[PDB]
């Protein structure tokens, strides 16, 4: 279903990462998307390769975008930061 | 919760998807073995991830000789 709620359960499972194992397995791209999908995390129908990963937080409505970066403070701004700073194209 | 850094809902994806169950009595100490414990199943985790990666994306790895 939503587009939101996943980014949320995403946003929420990386949080996770961050904090306990730290900078290790967020790291490398490859293991850190493969992450996600272990748990089987998808969106319609498909699981989030690169494109389908970054698309989901880059399409998203701004309001709620903001909504993350309002509430989430240190959370979404962590993964933010990070997936900007590694995940090219 | 707040001091170690936790979110209600970072607590309920555990209990939901890696099988950990924050329910019970919490106390410092077992706050301590539980953080270790969860911490280290996510390199089992990371294990079994990096059997579904089969394609060369290694950029980078641990051998011997290059340790920290």
């Amino acid at each position: 279903n939503k587009n939101i709620d996943t980014v949320r359960e995403i946003i929420t499972v990386a949080s996770i990462l961050i904090k306990f194992s730290r900078e290790d397995i967020v790291e490398n791209r490859a293991n850190f998307i493969a992450f996600l999908n272990e748990i089987g995390v998808t969106h319609e129908g498909r699981k989030l390769n690169q494109n389908s990963f970054r698309k989901i937080v880059s399409e998203l409505t701004q309001e709620d975008k903001k909504t993350l970066i309002d509430e989430f403070n240190e959370g979404f701004e962590g993964v933010y930061r990070y997936l900007e700073m590694y995940t090219n194209k | 919760d707040v001091l170690a850094g936790l979110t209600a809902r970072e607590a309920k994806v555990l209990r939901m998807r890696f099988g950990i169950d924050m329910n019970t009595d919490y106390t410092l100490e077992e706050v301590g073995k539980q953080f270790d414990v969860t911490r280290e199943r996510i390199r089992q985790i990371e294990a079994k991830a990096l059997r579904k990666l089969r394609h060369p994306s290694r950029s980078e790895v641990l051998r011997s000789f290059l340790d920290d």
